[PDB]
């Protein structure tokens, strides 16, 4: 019955586990030895930092749709790209082009000599965040092999206005940029 | 406009065929009934014959191919002598074939490699579904003896009307109509190649139907007891033996009063014995294949 | 549970006919019970103006030709009371030779009871259920008992003379196939679908053939029965598989002449130079005998259970399992006539013999059909 | 319930359900586009969402069989690091309880049996995944999952020693030593083990162990 | 004053004065285990020490207890036997 | 000859683009031919994912046309209705053919085939499958399976061959598989299945066996189809042999010392018919003796020397027993809820302790006996690399429980109401028995607590306590009226005696205060044996004792299950005695009993005989007091009638009552229309007290095994009576003689159980064919929470 805007993206758990005591080592008295330990529940000492508990945000890892025919499509750390088939030449460029244009964002660099475009700001309306989230980008396309094939980045993302370099947050919100691009090229076609 | 190039006329199983074949046979037939000056019908029903041939062609390939059955290089080394005519026409390369798909190498090369395949097939299969029974021969020599009796030889056409090995009433007496219909024209005037053109399933047909040079007795009976009553020119009504309606023409006949002096005349009576227990259990088992294979013609 | 979900509607309607004479019963006589819906091979047995007709508990009864009138009866269901009256279940066909008639039973048992009155002279216990209808020949009974076995009991006292194994696949059709005399031979069937010819001395076989395509997946797709009589002509042996091929051997070579997809469980006729038959689905056809044809077809009957054909006046007689008998001329399809005999269906064979037709149905009434 | 449209539109619809935050609607939908099309450009993206709206859903047997079926089909997914932590998730998930929580209830003395898988799965991702980015809060669960099963060997231990079986209560302290050195249930548990060995007049063992604790519980 | 049914408490292994008997020193562990068994109970503590424990509490009877204590080398190979028959 | 300067590919679905061109001898270079476009189209068909593939050239651009293999949306069988959509489902799964997958035109037919036959393996040989294909917009396709099932084939003879000792008849009685029918038979069936009829031949083998027959063998079995295949025949070829006697049974091998018990297990008597089920049951004898001595795997394999010249049977039975095998744990699983002592406490067998597998299955009936779980098994797993060491594993599933009542009376007629209760037997895992009940009204307030500890020590022994208020003045005290206000409490200790015995004591204290009573001759009675002397033309008086008690008890438990019992009887005795010092002075006694005797060896047809009595009395001039009476009727007792209603009924003096109404509605004996001694139905209980049941428990007929363990339903007869044993039966001779006994209440019907979410929930409709005037009748009865 009743619900919370932040049921979403948390842990199904009452994040006692944090509260849970810290493990201590046994010393070995003088003339004797411990038992020998079997090493089935044996913790390796990982020095990573991340979030934990109600900080982490386990929704699951945004991946390229990859809509318009291809394969082999992928999300770096700040960057995604996608591999596209079934000769699309040189016209790929002005189809993602055409695109963007047909998301009026705000165009703020176009070397169409490049084959390069950079954005100033673009918005998400997400019913899925408490504060909605926007990201700077920047695209491309460069020839493969046979033919060309897109590319898009993230300059930055931002909240309430102070900058965000989360992982999972770029990740996101490339693959958001990324299907994007990858709808309005299924679009045209 | 955009032109088609290539594209699936047939579907069997698991095998398609290509428009690439039915003009190539369409333009064999026609170079040999130009040279032979037989004229042929409309592209129709041309074309339905050469399409039954090509699905019965594919429906035996697959099968060889199931059955792991290949052909050495030497195999069409000797198919060289007679498919390409090389003992008539002295002359090795491929400028010969002038008329069509210009005097190209591979594409006739695999057509022979198509030809030998299916006969090796054909042969094997045929061969192994013989039963030859010693009273038979037996028989059939004590026949070939009185001055070699029945020394006729005769060159005929013949043209099958195909029944389903468990055909209905209905479907009786339409294939009844059809080779009455035929006999009829045949027999008022019509001639008997352009006939065979148009309405057969025999592999022959697309050749007219010519059998080539025989002797009756090896007829697979069915023929012979009508055959033996008969002049050059002649036809023959509807028949039966399992595989539908038969009609043939007697096109040539030629007799000699030449004995051969049994030690030797049994091993010459096992060989037409065999020669007509191939030729109908070919006709039995081709039908066979046809009415159980998977097919889809497409247009 | 319920008795309204299960039903399948794959029956023929009566067909009409312009009969071109009038059937008539001569005479009817009832026997016992029966046949009853059990899947039997009971039927009258004609010798020397004498009709011999049984029951599946037994009944065997003598009854005159001419009128039906009976000369002697008697029944074999625990004469002596070894337990209460337990039923005979007779079912191997009343069999006339020799002044004797001789029965089989599904316990084991084969009677061969007199002529002059009905005495037992002398029962044989046999390896199983003797299902096969009782060949005489060359002074011995042969009998094909269910669980794939040849006996040959001496006529004139039963005892077993030799014995021969047929292999028994995991499933077949209810019955079994009676041998041939042949010339100093036996050709007989098999559940396997293997005919099978063995000397009439002793068990050496001679020769087996497969008739069954049997090109199926699973078991009911595999039934290769040859529940029919092989008829031998001229030297060559017809035999009818179910599911199988209606073909032709050498009497003894065993190879092949030919084959076609036609299948049953019916006895067929060859009579001249044509085949009569009756297939699995009640399909009356007519083939010729040096090669499979079909001369003619018929379907109007398909599906209404009819017994074999019986050749009579000069025209094939059937019988359904509604109990009326179809005339059906030789030279063509069409029938000849038509009539309503008994309300119990007619499941086992007729019997035409001496210019006269029998039949029995399903309650036991033996009729004698007349014109 | 589930129409026939593109599967575009019902992967939009499936977002659009799981962004509102209902997810038994976003659960038909997305199975709905695994039934129907289960090869496209939308592959593996429906059942990852599938396996996070059955763990938000608590429909944690389907989650697992989720799970199961993504691992043994994408075994080189670069995202399996996620679909072993969300493994490791579902089975924590499946050894609680709400009343038993409400009222505060320990629940460590109760079946251990998906404690020890979790702790399975979550050592499984920590050691083959150093540098994922759940391997913080993994190790935090093992942390306390090792605690956990350290406090149900402690409370058979105990309840054995109040019956009187000092065999068991020793080979119950033994097993932990083993196999939860570090733990404080170990700590509390070897005070059992030395009067356990006592009653049985086994006075060098409980020398050792007295030995133990003398040195260590200072 | 404890007039309430208690159920037997068995522990330990069962011993019987003929397997006790089959041991003697210089045996290899493998022959004392096959001779008496499996102990339920070992010296964890860094020794090679095999303790045979027979507990019997049949109720309000009273208890008993055989311990019989075996002492092997770092070899495997049985150096000292232990056998005390009843509880002091 | 011609460069390819480009290739588009048309009508991909499924097939990625990449995959087509690698499925291509074309590589986007140069120097192609006619042939090599040919070749192309045959490679990409022969990948099997294509049904119809084109090439077409526009200018220097390859145009490539794939046509698709239709994809299947989904797959509906219509028209099946003995074989299920699931399983059918599986098979068609099995044959290659689901949803997603590309539909192969060509195999169509294959799949009805298959179909077919796995109707053929159903018992459903003329069978008729045809499939229809029905194109959808995005190329998909449902693939609708039409099924015509054809009328089942049936048996019609079983036919043994070669038997003489026994009739055909006889030996077919036993078998699943059946000729024929009997008429009153209509759940049965003709039915033929292979599994049935291997396991027929085993009964018939081991009938055999069984009367003596060690060379009997079955020569052949022979399965046949009537041609029609609407008929099955079933023949069985077999020898009896002989006749065979024992001669003497000789044990060998390594016993452990256990020779003299497995001996005396191994007797026979001389000259007895041999028996194949008897060697079996030695066999399992002599395993379940060395088990008992923790030989878990033992090998005891006997084998028969016949003598046929004899024809005699002397038995050779070998023993090996093994090593004796130790328990190393006790590990139980699925007690999610229930704590781990709970079920641990349970156990006879100790972890570090040699086998004996007895007490493994006593723990497990303990467990089963406790209630708690719904079902219980055991597992003992033998410790890899362990040659004499096992692990005891209990694998349970927990139930509900708890149950809970809830209601409302009147509403906000008068002021408000509500009626709750609650009451759990593991509350939280923690094996305690907690209870709260209670009610409010403007006429009555009643509430009232319990929790027990059922292991207050580890032994076993039990303590609980006990609070309750109850009132019946009414708010404001409007006017004098029928009050009775009484409160206690009650602590309760109890301890086991053997493995089925425990008894209770403890002390219990009630306090009773009741004022206007309406005079009535059992109530003024009883007063006048306390000393009282009450007036009784008026209705104002007052009455209050505080009374101390000792209460005892002692039962007897040998169930099968906590809940739904199948076999075991249970014996309950509880009984108090007041203290001397209270304000009065009696005893009490109440016994239950409930006996359960299966029928059926899998226990689904059960015979349940209940019982119940109760006495009390005074011990010195006094009189037990009419609140402490037994009442008889309702749902628990006696159904069929309402609730304490059957049994003596109050006598009223005339007299005037607190209050005047103009609706007339008062009692009988009321002053303004009456004169004289006049009954009522009024139940007012006696002092005596004597119920019986019994009790046919039947399997419920519309409910699969999966609910089984949930629904219990069954036909009763009930019979009940109480009586008063001091009415002076010498005055008020023109009433009924309630001291007398014989007046004894029966009631027949149907009653059914369920374990609903809420706890237990029985209905039950009863016809109460004999009773007394003045009783009143309910015969359709619902209650909740555990009856009797």
């Amino acid at each position: 019955c009743s619900s919370d805007s932040r049921y979403k993206r948390q842990v199904s758990g009452d994040e006692a586990y944090l509260e849970a005591a810290p493990l201590a080592e046994l010393h070995a008295p003088a003339g004797m030895i411990l038992p020998v330990t079997s090493g089935d529940y044996a913790i390796p000492v990982t020095n990573g930092s991340g979030a934990v508990g109600k900080a982490l945000d386990i929704r699951p890892p945004a991946q390229p749709l990859a809509l318009v025919s291809g394969a082999r499509t992928q999300f770096t750390g700040d960057t995604a790209s996608l591999l596209v088939e079934n000769g699309r030449g040189n016209t790929l460029w002005p189809q993602v082009v055409s695109v963007l244009q047909a998301k009026n964002y705000t165009i703020t660099q176009r070397d169409d000599a490049g084959q390069t475009l950079t954005t100033d700001w673009v918005q998400w309306n997400r019913l899925d965040e408490d504060e909605q989230y926007r990201g700077r980008y920047q695209i491309s396309v460069k020839p493969q092999g046979y033919q060309q094939a897109v590319t898009v980045k993230l300059l930055n993302l931002e909240q309430a206005g102070k900058p965000v370099a989360d992982a999972a947050s770029m990740q996101r919100y490339s693959t958001e940029m990324m299907n994007v691009i990858s709808a309005g090229l299924d679009k045209s076609a | 406009a955009p032109q088609v190039v290539d594209k699936v006329a047939a579907v069997v199983n698991n095998g398609v065929v290509l428009e690439s074949d039915v003009d190539g046979l369409m333009q064999s037939v026609k170079l040999n009934a130009a040279q032979a000056r037989q004229q042929l019908p409309d592209d129709a029903t041309l074309r339905h014959q050469i399409m039954e041939r090509l699905i019965m062609d594919q429906i035996i390939l697959q099968m060889g191919q199931k059955m792991g059955v290949k052909i050495s290089d030497e195999q069409l080394d000797q198919a060289i002598a007679n498919i390409a005519k090389q003992n008539n026409m002295t002359l090795d390369q491929m400028r010969s074939r002038l008329a069509y798909d210009g005097l190209n190498y591979n594409t006739y090369r695999n057509q022979i490699r198509k030809e030998m395949i299916i006969s090796e097939v054909r042969n094997n299969e045929v061969r192994r579904r013989i039963t030859i029974l010693p009273q038979e021969v037996e028989s059939l020599a004590q026949q070939v003896g009185n001055q070699n009796d029945a020394s006729t030889e005769l060159n005929l056409s013949h043209i099958l009307i195909p029944l389903p090995e468990n055909p209905t009433s209905d479907q009786v007496n339409e294939a009844e109509s059809q080779a009455r219909a035929i006999v009829d024209q045949a027999r008022n005037g019509a001639d008997f190649g352009k006939l065979a053109i148009a309405h057969s399933a025999d592999q022959q047909a697309l050749n007219g139907g010519q059998m080539g040079w025989g002797r009756i007795q090896e007829l697979p009976g069915i023929f012979a007891q009508a055959l033996s009553t008969a002049k050059k020119g002649d036809i023959v009504g509807p028949i039966r033996s399992g595989v539908g309606f038969h009609i043939l023409k007697v096109n040539d006949l030629r007799g000699e009063s030449k004995n051969i002096s049994d030690a030797a005349q049994k091993d010459r009576a096992y060989r037409m014995l065999m020669n007509r227990k191939f030729s109908e259990e070919a006709a039995s088992w081709m039908q066979e294949q046809r009415a159980s294979a998977y097919v889809k013609i497409l247009s | 549970l319920f008795n309204s979900e299960e039903d399948v509607v794959k029956m023929s309607p009566l067909p009409t006919v312009e009969n071109q004479f009038t059937p008539t019963t001569a005479w009817s006589t009832s026997v016992g019970s029966g046949i009853g819906n059990f899947y039997s091979n009971l039927h009258p047995a004609l010798a020397d103006n004498v009709v011999y007709a049984a029951d599946r508990a037994g009944l065997v009864k003598a009854l005159n030709a001419d009128d039906g009138k009976e000369i002697w009866s008697v029944s074999l269901a625990e004469k002596d009371g070894w337990f209460s009256k337990e039923p005979a279940l007779l079912s191997g066909g009343v069999t006339v030779s020799g002044g004797h008639v001789y029965i089989g039973s599904e316990k084991a048992q084969v009677y061969a009871l007199n002529t002059s009155d009905g005495t037992v002279a002398w029962q044989t216990k046999v390896a199983g259920e003797a299902l096969s209808r009782p060949v005489v020949s060359d002074g011995l009974v042969l009998i094909h008992t269910s669980n794939g076995q040849l006996q040959a009991l001496n006529e004139a006292d039963g005892a077993v003379k030799w014995t021969v194994n047929l292999d028994m696949p995991s499933l077949s059709l209810r019955g079994e196939s009676a041998p041939t005399t042949a010339f100093g031979a036996a050709v007989v069937g098999g559940d396997n679908g293997r005919v099978s010819a063995v000397l009439m001395e002793q068990g050496q076989m001679i020769w087996q053939q497969r008739i069954s395509q049997a090109t199926g997946s699973t078991e009911i797709d595999r039934l290769s029965d040859v529940d029919t009589t092989p008829v031998v002509v001229n030297g060559v042996v017809f035999a009818l598989a179910y599911n199988g091929n209606l073909t032709a051997l050498d009497l003894r070579s065993g190879q092949i002449m030919w084959k076609r997809e036609l299948g049953s469980v019916n006895d067929f006729i060859v009579d001249g130079n044509r085949i009569y038959l009756v297939d699995q689905n009640d399909r009356v056809m007519a083939l010729t005998i040096d090669g499979g044809v079909t001369l003619w077809t018929q379907s109007d009957l398909l599906h209404r259970l009819l017994t074999s054909p019986v050749l009579y006046n000069g025209n094939l007689v059937v019988g359904d399992s509604e109990g009326y008998l179809h005339w059906i001329n030789v030279e063509d399809g069409r029938f000849v006539a038509q009539q309503k005999v008994d309300s119990s269906g007619f499941q086992t064979e007729p019997v035409a013999a001496d210019g006269k037709l029998l039949i029995q149905a399903k309650d036991g009434t033996v009729y004698s059909i007349t014109r | 319930e589930v129409p026939d449209n593109p599967p575009n539109e019902i992967y939009a619809t499936a977002q659009q359900k799981l962004q509102d935050g209902n997810w038994r609607q976003a659960i038909t939908q997305l199975e709905a586009l695994d039934n129907r099309y289960p090869f496209g450009p939308y592959s593996q993206q429906v059942q990852l969402d599938l396996i996070y709206a059955y763990y938000k859903n608590a429909d944690l047997p389907l989650a697992q069989a989720a799970i199961d079926r993504f691992i043994r089909l994408n075994p080189t997914h670069p995202n399996i690091d996620y679909v072993m932590y969300m493994r490791g998730l579902t089975n924590m998930a499946l050894d609680d309880s709400a009343l038993q929580g409400f009222f505060g209830v320990d629940r460590s003395d109760r079946d251990p049996q998906h404690a020890r898988a979790a702790f399975s799965d979550f050592s499984k991702l920590v050691r083959g995944y150093p540098n994922s980015q759940y391997t913080t809060d993994a190790t935090k669960r093992l942390v306390f999952l090792k605690d956990r099963l350290a406090k149900y060997e402690y409370s058979v231990a105990e309840y054995y020693t109040e019956r009187g079986a000092w065999v068991a209560v020793v080979n119950r302290v033994e097993g932990m030593l083993r196999d939860y050195p570090d733990t404080q249930a170990t700590r509390d548990a070897l005070p059992l083990m030395e009067n356990a060995y006592r009653q049985m007049q086994m006075n060098a063992q409980a020398e050792k162990v007295a030995k133990i604790i003398a040195a260590n519980s200072s | 004053e404890r007039v309430v049914y208690r159920p037997d408490i068995n522990q330990g292994n069962y011993l019987t004065a003929n397997d006790v008997s089959k041991i003697r020193v210089g045996m290899t562990q493998q022959q004392v285990a096959y001779a008496l068994g499996t102990p339920l109970m070992s010296d964890p503590f860094g020794t090679n020490t095999w303790f045979y424990v027979f507990r019997q509490q049949p109720g309000h009877e009273g208890v008993t207890q055989q311990t019989l204590t075996l002492t092997f080398n770092s070899s495997g190979v049985l150096t000292n036997i232990d056998n005390k028959p009843a509880l002091s | 000859g011609f460069v390819v300067k480009d290739i588009h590919f048309e009508g991909l679905q499924r097939v990625a683009v990449g995959a087509a061109l690698l499925s291509m001898p074309v590589r986007t270079g140069d120097t192609v031919n006619d042939e090599d476009i040919s070749n192309t189209i045959r490679a990409l068909f022969a990948t099997g994912n294509f049904e119809d593939v084109r090439v077409l050239r526009d200018g220097d651009t390859l145009l490539v046309q794939v046509k698709e293999r239709p994809t299947i949306a989904s797959i509906t069988f219509s028209g099946n209705k003995s074989v299920k959509d699931d399983m059918l489902k599986q098979n068609l799964e099995a044959s290659g053919v689901r949803v997603g997958e590309s539909l192969d035109r060509t195999t169509i037919a294959d799949i009805e085939k298959g179909l077919e036959d796995f109707y053929y393996s159903v018992g459903k040989y003329s069978a008729s499958v045809k499939a229809v294909v029905t194109p959808l917009p995005r190329n998909r396709v449902d693939l609708k399976l039409v099924f015509q099932e054809g009328v089942s084939a049936e048996i019609q003879q079983i036919n043994i061959v070669g038997n003489h000792a026994f009739t055909t008849d006889e030996l077919i009685s036993h078998f699943q598989l059946r000729d024929e029918v009997p008429w009153w038979n209509v759940v049965g069936d003709r039915k033929y299945q292979k599994q049935k009829l291997a396991g027929d031949l085993e009964t018939l083998r081991s009938y055999y066996l069984d009367r003596g027959y060690a060379r009997f063998n079955i020569d052949s079995t022979q399965v046949s189809l009537t041609p029609d295949k609407k008929g099955i025949y079933v023949t069985v070829n077999i020898t009896e042999g002989d006749q065979y006697k024992l001669s003497g049974v000789e044990v060998s091998g390594n016993l452990a010392g256990h020779s003299a018990e497995i001996e005396q297990l191994t007797k026979i008597e001389p000259g007895e018919l041999y028996n194949g089920t008897k060697v079996t049951k030695m066999e399992d004898d002599i395993k379940k003796l060395l088990g008992r001595y923790g030989y878990a795997y033992p090998r005891v394999q006997s084998m028969p020397e016949i003598n046929d010249a004899d024809k005699t049977v002397k038995l050779r039975v070998n023993v090996d027993a093994g090593n004796r095998f130790y328990v190393r744990k006790i590990r139980f699983e699925g007690n999610d809820t229930s704590k781990d002592a709970v079920l641990r406490r349970e156990m006879r067998q100790m972890e570090g302790a040699w086998l004996g597998s007895d007490l493994v299955d006593q723990g497990k009936e303990r467990l089963n006996r406790l209630g708690f779980f719904e079902t219980v098994d055991t597992d003992t797993q033998r410790v890899p690399g362990s040659p004499d060491q096992v692990d005891v594993v209990y694998k349970v599933k927990e139930r509900n429980t708890g149950s809970f009542n809830f209601g409302i009376g009147y509403g906000t007629e008068s002021g408000v109401s509500f009626q709750a209760g609650v009451q759990q037997d593991n509350w939280l895992g923690t094996g305690y028995a907690v209870g709260i009940n209670g009610t409010k009204n403007d006429y009555q307030t009643y509430a009232e607590l319990s929790v027990t500890n059922p292991y207050f020590t580890v032994d076993g022994v039990s303590l609980g306590g006990r609070l309750f208020y109850n009132d019946f003045q009414a708010d404001d005290a409007d006017l004098s009226d029928y009050t009775n206000k009484s409160y206690g409490t009650d602590v309760t200790l109890g301890f086991p005696i053997n493995e089925y015995n425990s008894l209770r004591a403890g002390l219990g204290y009630v306090h009773n205060s009741l004022s206007n009573m309406q005079p009535q001759v059992a109530m003024w009675r009883y007063l006048y044996s306390m000393g009282e002397h009450p007036s009784t033309s008026d209705q104002d008086n007052s009455f209050k004792t505080d009374d101390f008690t000792f209460n005892y008890g002692w039962t007897y438990n040998k169930l099968d299950r906590g809940y739904f019992p199948t076999d075991g009887s249970r014996v309950n005795l509880t009984g108090k005695v007041t203290i001397p010092g209270s304000d009065n002075e009696y005893y009490k006694v109440t016994l239950d009993t409930a006996t359960y005797v299966p029928i059926d060896d899998d226990h689904k047809w059960v015979v349940l005989g209940r019982t119940r009595w109760g006495y009390g009395d005074g011990l010195g001039g006094k009189e037990m007091p009419f609140y402490e009476n037994f009442y008889a009727g309702g749902s628990s007792t006696v159904r069929g009638f309402q609730s304490n209603t059957i049994g003596p009924k109050a006598v009223y003096f005339p007299h005037q009552a607190s209050n005047y109404d103009p609706d007339y509605d008062y009692e009988c004996a009321t002053q303004d229309g009456a004169k004289d001694l006049c009954k009522s139905d009024d139940a007012v209980g006696g002092n005596a007290m004597a119920v019986a049941s019994l009790e046919f428990i039947t399997p419920t007929p519309f409910i699969s095994d999966k609910y089984a363990n949930s629904v219990r339903t069954s036909f009763f007869w009930d019979m009940g009576t109480v009586w008063d044993t001091n009415w002076d039966s010498s005055q008020y001779s023109g009433y009924p003689d309630y001291s007398d006994p014989s007046n004894i209440r029966m009631s027949a019907g149907i009653a059914l159980q369920w374990m609903s979410p809420l706890g237990p929930l029985v209905f039950s409709y009863a016809q109460p064919f004999k009773k007394y005037d003045g009783d009143k009748a309910e015969q359709f009865q619902f209650n909740i929470g555990k009856t009797w």
